């Protein structure tokens, strides 16, 4: 049920890029993301750090909470859902979000550009595939999808601060 | 019984490098204060404020003598005379013996190991890391975190507790334990506390919720919690016992990296006796 979400990678990342642009217009780090379970979006998020005054409200954390709400409302266990969910995110997850995704046992992340400041899938640390036997499961990555557009958003944001 | 051990990057954990300097014995002890004044006006040693300028020595009998730190050695650290090192009339060298080279710690000590190494060469400033009043306050906050962890244990939750403190007023801003559940698996104790500090903060606030604050947590934070603390910009963290996948000492040291835009101090061991019987994070 995982590779069935991969079929529409282009549609899902286009929506993630659309959300990233919104975040940029709202003076947030321009990261958009979608979580797809069986070719349906079960959660989405963009960075809400400055909106909420809370440094932990990265796009991925916002999307994780939406999927958890979806699981709670429809009486499905998070395990069965998250273990067959793909995350599409415009930017390499940071060290914190990479650890959250391991704890949720998300199997696959498709992401755009590298995260030079905080990346947890190899740029600063390799949390995604690290040997962390008490910290969920390692996940796999498909990096580089529309990285050029995504990193241009990042640079635009970091000029405006 | 407990002792607070700093958790430093691997770079700062090794031995301080040594630099060479000239000292001279004080043969007329009653010239000490005058010589100290005259020499330290000529050679203030601004780059080494951690070094005391007089080294006392006790003989195998109790008799005490002293050496005076004159100046750093140049590129050629050869034998030097008092006349070569000390200008007159700015210094009247009477009462000093012949200068000798001594290796000095180039930078102040941070660990106990470093302080012992340092003072073996020359008296250095800091004995112990925390004052009696400080240790009492730290034990009180960690006791509150232990009590939160034990409430969690009694309810069937992961036995991790945390307290956030504003050290400007020593007031507790948040107390929390792990609340993770099947429906909400990421409610680790640190994540709960950060959200508590966030909800109690003013309207014209920055998202760096933990700026300036101290965290007491029973056991070492996991990668998620540790990096949340980097993003939230905690100022210091005290924890009791390590965690196997811990990221503030054990498997990572994300608080002490040059390529993250925030570093902070971490100490382990606070009430470790009790904390080691509680749950690791995650
Ligand atoms: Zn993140
Ligand atoms: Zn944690």
């Amino acid at each position: 049920p995982c590779v069935v979400s991969v079929q529409e990678t282009e549609k899902w990342m286009e929506e993630a890029m659309r959300m990233a642009k919104e975040a940029l217009e709202n003076i947030e780090v321009p990261v958009g993301c979608l979580m797809v379970y069986n070719n349906e979006v079960v959660g989405k998020g963009r960075n809400e750090v400055n909106q909420t005054k809370n440094a932990t409200r990265h796009a991925e954390m916002v999307a994780i909470d939406q999927v958890l709400d979806w699981c709670h409302q429809h009486g499905q266990s998070p395990s069965t859902v998250f273990e067959h969910t793909v995350l599409y995110v415009t930017v390499e997850p940071c060290i914190m979000c990479a650890a959250a995704l391991r704890l949720m046992k998300i199997p696959l992340v498709v992401y755009g550009c590298q995260n030079e400041r905080f990346g947890g899938c190899g740029s600063v640390l390799n949390i995604a595939s690290a040997d962390l036997p008490n910290t969920g499961r390692p996940f796999q990555c498909i990096p580089g999808y529309r990285a050029e557009e995504a990193v241009e958003l990042l640079k635009t944001f970091y000029k405006q601060e | 019984q407990w002792q607070a051990l700093p958790v430093l990057s691997e770079q700062q954990s090794g031995a301080v490098e040594l630099i060479l300097a000239y000292a001279a014995p004080v043969l007329d002890k009653r010239q000490t204060s005058r010589l100290l004044r005259e020499v330290s006006a000529v050679y203030p040693l601004p780059a080494q404020p951690h070094l005391k300028r007089v080294r006392p020595s006790r003989s195998a009998g109790g008799a005490q003598s002293s050496d005076l730190l004159l100046c750093l050695a140049g590129p050629s650290a050869g034998p030097r005379s008092l006349a070569e090192l000390l200008p007159r009339p700015a210094v009247d060298p009477r009462g000093l013996g012949t200068p000798f080279l001594v290796p000095l710690p180039a930078r102040p000590p941070l660990t106990r190991s470093q302080f012992e190494e340092a003072r073996a060469h020359w008296p250095t400033s800091f004995g112990q890391l925390f004052s009696t009043q400080e240790r009492a306050a730290m034990q009180t906050h960690m006791e509150r975190a232990v009590c939160a962890a034990q409430r969690a244990a009694a309810q069937g939750l992961r036995a991790v507790g945390a307290v956030v403190v504003d050290p400007a007023s020593d007031r507790v801003l948040a107390t929390g334990h792990d609340c993770s559940s099947v429906a909400s698996p990421l409610l680790h104790a640190v994540m709960v506390c950060i959200d508590l500090v966030a909800q109690g903060q003013g309207e014209d606030s920055l998202p760096y919720v933990c700026t300036g604050y101290d965290l007491y947590v029973t056991r070492e934070p996991c990668v998620m919690c540790a990096m949340a603390l980097v993003h939230a910009r905690i100022q210091r963290v005290f924890y009791g016992a390590p965690s196997p996948d811990g990221a503030l000492g054990t498997l990572f040291r994300v608080h002490a990296r040059p390529d993250l835009n925030h570093r902070f101090q971490v100490f382990r061991g606070i009430l470790e006796d009790q904390c080691r019987q509680l749950d690791p994070d995650p």
